[PDB]
């Protein structure tokens, strides 16, 4: 018994609260399904003779259809210093939270213990501006007890008749106030839920109403309509319908593949807490078109759950290739994180050539600057070679002169040659550029 | 070598525990304070007189199941707060700061476990971390970025087990399950080059994505020390202690004897060895040593529940006898001992979430 | 694979406390069908009309949630409690109920 | 006495009294220098502030105490949420192929140096021998840079021999790295003042030989050996010789299929015993074979492309060789942008931006950003190349990122890569796999096996691909 | 404090869980949904009135006019273009056709009735910017330099509220935050030139002018909505530049929109931000014919439809687009019917979640609305027709 309700006690919290919220702010109006059409009753069959002057004609025909009052007091029934002041409360504008509060005195005398003392009130309110304030009271502060009466009503009605009434006061069997004031001008079936945890059941309930949501307590008709209702508007269960000829039986478990991701920006998931969620401001999105709904097929009309999406673009948070940190959309460019040269490449053929004994550095170096070469640009074939070899003396030839390794670039010329790579002409022409450009 | 234990704690969920950091972060003055990390929860605790442990925090992770492994202690240069950063399986490492009584940042950039934490330290805002990707990862907590990333073509292939920043902060050395233990130089103009683009990565300054650093190539790597795996390396000056499965703990130092640590070639292929340190009953792995902050002693768990403290004073290799203090309480295992700033108390952790003390007498 | 639920363990806790202290104060889905809360009508004045009669006013405990009215003496009775269905209390004030019944999400 | 000698102790308290003094200096000069820095940091501490930790202003967690302390309870908060990401072990990127392939007898010795004679041999060999330590007791280069200071004259082999030795034709590279080895070395008018001619009887004697220097003369000399009596070329590319000189100086002096081999024979043909002929491997453009051995492979002469069954070079698996499809252009743009032939996608290499994310069945996968056709081509299946019985050992310790090659290689990508490594398995794929033999070694290719739009994911079956 | 990030976290939580339960039942509805995730949000959205018909095909198309909002970046006019199925329905794709280059964010866009080839927009700045797209390349120059056929000088503060004149050429009305009204003739001398003059400035209003809209049979009347809480009805011809003809204490709150009805010359419309819809009728304005109050928070947009004549839709930021009904005031309901909500209530759509900054119904294919919100999703459905239509 401690075990089933550890495991339903995560679903249940959420969906109370979601009772709560949804009875007093609704997403969508339940009678506008199609599977509950049962609940709204009216027909549209006014939408043919309605004509809009007509409204006009009758709002107008039916609808068409000062004083400063004084007040006296007897005495306070105490078991002392008393003042009245009418207390009014503003509109709520845009720029103010909270509906603003004003108050304005009246200064009267005190009161006798425990046994004059009057006020006549005017037209300092004001009417006129329906637009500007809520509502007026009357104000029974001050101790040595505080009481409040409303005077108008929502519609600017008073409601506060001529007479002599007796009002109790308290701080901040009682203290009194009496005073006076005056205006001056079919069978019930057995549907038994069976919840299931553990691969044994546990437990078992009865509604012996027709059925109710008891998460939510919604009050459809049919028990396909019932079916309907749970299994949708309750996805973090998985509900299921057996036939017990008697009556009807459900069961429950918990559903392991319930898409309870976010559902929103896929970037706001790896923020650093504070910076998450940040709402106001515009940030870059990804394209994403889907298609939920295209066009529906209205099969039958019960039958189905005890008889028996479209994609493009980009729905997911790309990575990094080699940190395994998120890929911003802006980075998201034609930057590719890809090329044809790795850097530890080249370090490990430096490294790998310094490692040979029977070779000189008026070799190792030539060695490296010609691997560096190749590897940076890549070439492939035999024709290029030529291109190639003008390309590095226009490219390393500085470099060769800072260290003068001229003589040991001829040689590798000629080795070259003897490789049937190079000609006469374009060693004769790269050995005159650098001669030239030292 | 004399401590008399004044207190023992156990915890409710009797899961081991890993961690114990005191805070080394505290003005002189201010109360002792450390922390533990154990099954899926966090516990800040007060050290006071009379062997008094008062417990003043504890927090808890319910989303999914893991098993935090080590914790780090650091501070925040800007308001002076106390910053704590855990590890565990999930790969996620979280920065919080007890003042807030909140988590400040998360990072999640692993492939597998963490295994431990370390900051810099002169840098109070480098943070290495080193994982079951047989990687070690930098991070610059400030800046929310990475710096660099250690492993690869030439680097550890199994279970980096442990790393251990020098005396200065500028040489880390490296060990893991593969028997082979790295040494990683910082001092390197590339690092420092790094470093100070790490200081400044606005995102919202260009559309490039902020470039790291890989290091495919160990400054010198070795297996010839132990010969199974290794799961603890420790900076003493310029030489370096281990530890193995063969009950013994290992002091050496690279290179030839008379040869220096700033001077070692790549390619080297010799190691000195100096000395050894005995004991007993460690056959299983995952039990670290810890030295105090002055490097004056050294104090190892026991999988039997004794202890083991030896002097880094003038004494070596020699013996320093072995200092054994043990509890007729729990004997189920050790996992990590730390103590104080100064000498005052050493605080170890046994298997049954039973957290210990022994104060310094004469 | 599982995605990682949304709902963290974190605002379910709020939810839970929130809940726990609102069904200790306003008494639904024990004193109430699920789908009601229960007021207590408290008298707070006392007024008599020139012509003999006497109307009450009734200060609903919970309070600040309805408005107040004046009363008859005789109907105090069978007017001591009164059920209000969710969905019929005045909007504009429904809203004090809970924190996040409603809440306008883009602040500033 | 000679054997029970067998000296020993006094080198053996020798070496231990120097090995113990070593260690003590050593080990007392490592803690004066632990004192400098832990001084420094102390110092460094000196000058902080922090605040200290104050208890909390829902579960509860509880700890209790052995020894005679009362029980304590404090609340739990709860932690927020983080994200994860599927499990990733390390990997490295790459674009193409990498092919991967007692004492204290000797201490007794000496100290029996430093101190007829067989007296002092048998001893010790009671060591192990009387005439090895009698050995023992009696016992007790490379051609420079033409461009540095120190070098010699020497014949051409020297330095052309240490090029030959290290560059793979097949690769344009020094000792690169997915190219087997193996050592195969492959073989007017007037001037000015000094002429070479500059008489008629230095041309006679020119003519009759084709019948002061330092090292460059082994320079002239090779130089010379390709040059075949030049006029103006020898004294040209030297630093500051004349004709004249070269000419007396040259006086005075003369005074599925395996991977693919070069059909390298000395004097036969290219048909009989071919070791590359008897596996049907086509003799490439590397072979030493004749000019016109029969057993090599012509080029297309296709002009739109090559994609149908129309190339030649399609039909039989191969991609359009640089050197000899001159029609669909694959030589034409020698490192330039899009060609019209389609057959030389692999040889530049043009791979469509890919994606990496977390999958939706198994960890990783690989998204591509755009669309492509029905039989376009996306990426290179890269790594290490191994050889079958390491395929084995390495499988069996793994045990799966591996690939059959051909029968005698094995293409594994645990290691190292490129992004197409993921492609999560299926049935029911999106790409698919075809071994070609570009240029002269064999190659993967990734093509696509249907219609690929913006946003999905590839699915390769590796059930058919060992 | 920490206090109101705990209730904004817990309010997104069960945002993302309402969301997911709307998307369980879509197919419960409506008969077509469209989602689409923009690179930017857009602060307007309105139908073109063209609509081409591919042959021997599954798809329609129309086009629509929308713009960019963002920050430290370039700005556009965008002409987008989208697929719907035909009557015998399955079939989707929406892309961007032409993007010409803005400066600052596209506060509202409205087309030239008479040739639809004129797009006014209305710039943070104080200037009116009327482009061409036609007249244009058919991608933003990187440059970034905009080059306006014409530049409207006028008030000294931005605005929200801009509109043609139908029934006539060329008299556009705008309205701006400096409690003024500006009128211009582009009509006359239409060129390239870069300085239009203001025909005349109405100061009638004495707070933030947030709407005016011609009459839409009336050749000379347009109405003005601003923070003071009144509405004001003009007619040019009378020299009145201050005075007005009919001033109305409309609401109790800011008033943010009007929307007169095109197959009458009475009936009119408010949006306000005492979360009420009223109603007005032009022969006696001083009888509120009825109120909607359904809304949650403020009301930005109000709009008729094209084709019938008694829906009425209302948005603004409690992310709904309730959609109303005139035919079905006072009906008597049955208990649970009235537990839901107001007979009037026809239709909510919860499937935004951010303020909707704009709406708009199609003119060529009935009961389609296309609504754009601050999170950049932007969505084009239509509802069930089992809910409008009958037996």
């Amino acid at each position: 018994h401690e075990l089933f309700l550890q495991a339903f006690e995560k679903p249940t919290q959420i969906y109370r609260f979601l009772r709560t919220r949804n009875l007093i702010a609704p997403i969508f109006l339940h009678r506008t399904l199609t599977y509950m059409s049962h609940r709204n009753s009216r027909t549209n069959i006014k939408r043919k003779t309605f004509k809009v002057d007509d409204m006009l004609s009758k709002v107008e025909k039916m609808k068409g259809e000062s004083a400063h009052l004084q007040l006296t007091f007897t005495g306070f029934f105490h078991k002392v210093t008393l003042e009245v002041l009418l207390v009014k409360v503003c509109h709520k504008k845009r720029k103010d939270v909270s509906c603003p509060i004003r108050q304005v005195p009246t200064g009267k005398k005190q009161v006798p213990l425990n046994p004059p003392s009057l006020a006549v009130s005017s037209n300092e309110f004001e009417p006129s501006n329906s637009h500007m304030v809520k509502s007026y009271s009357l104000l029974f502060r001050v101790t040595r007890f505080v009481a409040q009466m409303t005077v108008f009503d929502k519609n600017r009605r008073l409601q506060l008749l001529d007479g002599e009434y007796e009002v109790a006061m308290q701080e901040m069997q009682g203290p009194t106030l009496q005073f006076t004031l005056r205006w001056t001008g079919r069978q019930k079936l057995r549907i038994f839920y069976q919840f299931l945890y553990n691969n044994n059941t546990r437990q078992q309930t009865e509604a012996r109403d027709d059925l109710h949501c008891p998460w939510c307590t919604l009050n459809c008709r049919k028990l396909y309509s019932l079916l309907k209702h749970l299994k949708l508007c309750h996805s973090r269960f998985i509900f299921n319908y057996v036939y017990h000829p008697k009556g009807a039986r459900i069961d429950v478990s918990i559903n392991e593949c319930y898409d309870g991701s976010y559902a929103g920006n896929p970037q706001d998931i790896h923020r650093q807490p504070g910076f998450a969620f940040s709402r106001n401001g515009p940030v870059k999105r990804t394209p994403i078109t889907h298609i939920l709904v295209c066009r529906p097929k209205r099969t039958k009309a019960s039958m189905s759950e005890f008889l028996e999406t479209y994609s493009s673009g980009h729905n997911r948070l790309y990575f990094h290739s080699d940190t395994c940190l998120p890929l911003r959309p802006q980075e998201m460019e034609v930057d590719s994180e890809d090329e044809k040269d790795p850097e530890w490449l080249r370090e490990k053929t430096i490294t790998q050539i310094e490692e040979f004994s029977d070779v000189n550095e008026g070799e190792k170096e030539v060695m490296k600057l010609w691997n560096l070469h190749v590897m940076k640009h890549g070439f492939i074939a035999d024709n290029q070679m030529n291109h190639a070899c003008m390309l590095f003396v226009e490219n390393y030839g500085q470099k060769i002169i800072k260290k003068n390794l001229c003589r040991n670039f001829m040689l590798h010329l000629v080795s070259m040659h003897d490789f049937n790579l190079i000609s006469i002409m374009s060693i004769d022409k790269a050995v005159t550029k650098l001669r030239e450009m030292q | 070598y004399s401590f008399k234990c004044v207190n023992s704690l156990k915890e409710d969920h009797n899961q081991p525990l890993f961690g114990v950091q005191f805070n080394w972060h505290s003005k002189e003055g201010d109360p002792l304070v450390f922390a533990t990390v154990g099954s899926n929860r966090v516990t800040l605790y007060e050290c006071h007189s009379q062997g008094e442990i008062r417990l003043l925090q504890s927090y808890v992770d319910a989303d999914a199941d893991e098993n935090f492994y080590t914790c780090a202690w650091t501070y925040d240069s800007n308001t002076s707060h106390p910053l704590l950063a855990v590890a565990g399986s999930r790969g996620i490492i979280r920065i919080i700061n007890p003042i807030t009584m909140q988590c400040i940042k998360h990072y999640v950039g692993h492939g597998n476990a963490i295994n431990e934490l370390k900051f810099h330290p002169r840098d109070p805002n480098l943070l290495l971390s080193v994982s079951k990707d047989h990687a070690l990862r930098l991070w610059n907590i400030q800046t929310d970025t990475l710096v660099a990333i250690f492993g690869g073509v030439e680097g550890h292939r199994d279970e980096v087990l442990s790393a251990d920043y020098d005396l200065l902060g500028e040489k880390i050395m490296s060990c893991g399950m593969d028997h082979s233990l790295k040494l990683w130089r910082i001092n390197s103009k590339r690092m420092m080059n790094a470093i100070k683009e790490s200081y400044d990565y606005n995102p919202n300054k260009t559309n490039r994505p902020f470039i790291s650093q890989k290091i495919h190539f160990p400054d010198f790597s070795t297996r010839d020390i132990h010969r199974n795996y290794v799961d603890c390396v420790r900076w003493l000056g310029d030489l370096i202690l281990s530890k193995s499965c063969e009950n013994a703990i290992v002091c050496w130092k690279p290179g030839k004897m008379e040869d220096d640590i700033d001077k070692i070639k790549p390619s080297e292929s010799n190691v000195t060895i100096l000395g050894r340190f005995d004991y007993s009953q460690c056959d299983i792995w995952y039990m670290r040593f810890s030295m105090d902050f002055w490097q004056k002693m050294l104090a190892l768990g026991n999988q039997v529940g004794k202890l083991y403290v030896w002097d880094l004073e003038v004494e070596d290799p020699h013996k320093a006898k072995c200092t054994t203090l043990t509890h007729h309480k729990c004997g189920a295992a050790i996992r990590q001992t730390s103590f104080s700033r100064d000498s005052s108390i050493l605080i170890a952790v046994c298997d049954d979430a039973s957290i210990w003390r022994w104060d310094r007498l004469r | 694979p599982r995605p990682h639920d949304f709902f963290d363990a974190q605002t379910l806790d709020a939810i839970r406390h929130r809940a726990i202290c609102f069904n200790l104060s306003a008494h639904i889905e024990s004193l109430g069908k699920g789908h009601s809360v229960v007021f207590h009508s408290t008298v707070i004045a006392k007024r008599k009309e020139d012509s003999g009669k006497i109307k009450l006013l009734l200060h609903w405990m919970p309070e600040d949630i309805l408005p107040d009215v004046w009363v008859n003496e005789s109907e105090r009775h069978q007017l001591k409690t009164k059920v209000v269905h969710l969905s019929k209390l005045p909007k504009d004030t429904a809203l004090l109920l809970d924190p996040n019944i409603y809440r306008t999400m883009p602040q500033k | 006495c000679w054997r029970k000698r067998v000296e020993y102790m006094r080198l053996r308290q020798l070496k231990r009294f120097r090995r113990a003094d070593e260690v003590k200096s050593m080990f007392s000069s490592n803690r004066q220098k632990i004192l400098e820095r832990t001084e420094i940091l102390n110092q460094e501490w000196k000058q902080r502030r922090i605040q200290p930790v104050h208890i909390l202003t829902t579960r509860e967690c509880s700890v209790t105490s052995d020894l005679d302390f009362p029980t304590q309870v404090i609340p739990l908060k709860t932690l927020n949420a983080v994200a994860s990401v599927p499990i990733m072990y390390s990997w490295s990127p790459l674009q193409q192929n990498f092919m991967v392939e007692d004492e204290i007898f000797v201490e007794l010795v000496n100290a029996l140096g430093q101190y007829p004679s067989d007296k002092i041999f048998e001893a010790i060999s009671s060591k192990g021998t009387a005439e090895e330590l009698k050995e023992k007791y009696k016992e007790l280069e490379c051609t420079p840079n033409i461009d540095g200071p120190n070098a010699k004259s020497v014949q051409r082999e020297q330095s052309l021999h240490s090029f030959h030795t290290l560059f793979c034709r097949r690769c344009f590279k020094y000792d690169c790295f997915l190219h087997p080895f193996h050592a195969t070395p492959n073989t007017n008018k007037p001037c000015g003042p000094q002429c070479y001619q500059h008489l008629e009887g230095a041309k006679e004697f020119a003519a009759a030989l084709t019948a002061w220097s330092g090292a460059e003369a082994s320079m002239f000399r090779v130089l010379i050996g390709t040059y075949y009596d030049n006029f103006c070329a020898i004294a040209r590319l030297i630093g500051t010789k004349t004709c004249r000189q070269v000419y007396e100086f040259r006086v005075k002096e003369s005074s599925h299929v395996y991977n693919y081999q070069p059909c390298d024979h000395p004097r036969q043909p290219c048909d009989s015993s071919c070791p590359c002929v008897i596996a049907q491997n086509f003799c490439e453009k590397f072979c030493q074979c004749s000019s016109e051995c029969q057993n090599r492979f012509p080029g297309c002469r296709c002009k739109a492309q090559c994609n149908t069954k129309q190339c030649p070079c399609y039909l039989a698996v191969r991609e359009c060789d640089p050197d000899l499809c001159l029609t669909c252009g694959a030589a034409d743009h020698w490192d330039s942008k899009n060609v019209s032939c389609k057959n030389c996608s692999i040889q530049r290499g043009s791979k469509k931006h890919l994606l990496l994310a977390p999958s939706d069945v198994a960890g990783w996968g690989i998204f591509i950003k755009d669309p492509v056709q029905k039989n376009e081509f996306i990426s290179e299946y890269c790594g290490e190349i191994i050889s079958q019985d390491e395929a084995d050992r390495r499988g069996k310790v793994y045990d799966s990122f591996l690939f059959n090659l051909n029968n005698d290689f094995v293409v594994d990508a645990t290691r190292k890569g490129n992004k197409i490594r993921f492609a999560n398995h299926s049935v029911n794929p999106n790409c698919y796999a075809k071994v070609m033999m570009v240029n002269g070694d064999h190659r993967i290719g990734i093509f696509a096996k249907r219609a690929i739009q913006t946003g999905e994911e590839l699915f390769f079956d590796y059930r058919y691909s060992q | 404090d920490k206090e109101a990030a705990f209730d904004d976290a817990v309010e997104e939580r069960v945002i993302n869980e309402e969301y997911k339960i709307w998307k369980k039942n879509t197919p419960f509805l409506y008969d077509l949904v469209m989602t689409h995730a923009l690179e930017w949000p857009s602060l307007t959205a309105q139908w073109l009135p063209d609509v081409t018909r591919p042959e021997g095909k599954d798809f329609s198309i129309h086009r629509l006019v929308l713009g960019t909002h963002t920050s430290d970046e370039q700005n556009h006019l965008v002409i987008a273009s989208v697929q719907l199925p035909n009557d015998d329905a399955q079939s989707g794709k929406i892309e961007i056709e032409i993007k010409i280059n803005h400066e600052g964010e596209v506060n509202r866009a409205r087309y030239m009735p008479q040739n639809p080839c004129i797009i006014a927009t209305k710039t943070p700045s104080s200037d009116v910017l009327v482009f061409d797209y036609t007249k244009h390349p058919s991608k933003p120059d990187p440059s970034g330099e905009c080059n306006p056929d014409l530049r409207l000088r006028g008030h000294q503060k931005e605005g929200y509220g801009l509109s043609w004149n139908p029934n006539l050429s060329g008299h556009l009305l705008s309205a701006s935050d400096d409690h003024t009204i500006c009128l211009w003739d582009i009509s006359a001398v239409p060129k390239e030139g870069k300085v239009v003059d203001a025909k005349t400035i109405f100061t009638g209003h004495t707070a933030v002018v947030e709407d005016v809209s011609w009459h839409l049979l009336h050749e000379s009347l347009f109405g003005s909505v601003a923070d003071d809480q009144k509405l004001m009805i003009w007619d040019t011809r009378s020299n009145n530049t201050s005075k007005p003809s009919h001033s109305v204490d409309a609401h109790t709150a800011e008033v943010n929109c009007l929307s007169f009805n095109p197959y009458s010359e009475f009936i009119l419309a408010t949006g306000s931000a005492d979360k009420t819809v009223a109603l007005w009728d032009l022969r006696n304005l001083k009888l509120k014919l009825h109120s909607f109050e359904s809304h949650k928070d403020e009301i930005f947009q109000v709009q008729w439809s094209p084709h019938n004549e008694t829906i009425l839709a209302s948005s603004g930021t409690d992310r709904r687009l309730n959609v109303w009904d005139l035919s079905k005031i006072g009906e008597e309901q049955s208990p649970e019917d009235a537990e839901d909500g107001p007979p009037e209530l026809l239709f909510i759509h919860g499937g935004h979640t951010a303020k909707i900054s704009d709406f708009s119904w199609n003119p060529n294919e009935p009961w389609v609305i296309c609504s754009v919100s601050e999170d950049n999703i932007m969505q084009v459905w239509q509802m069930a027709e089992n809910i409008y239509n009958d037996e």
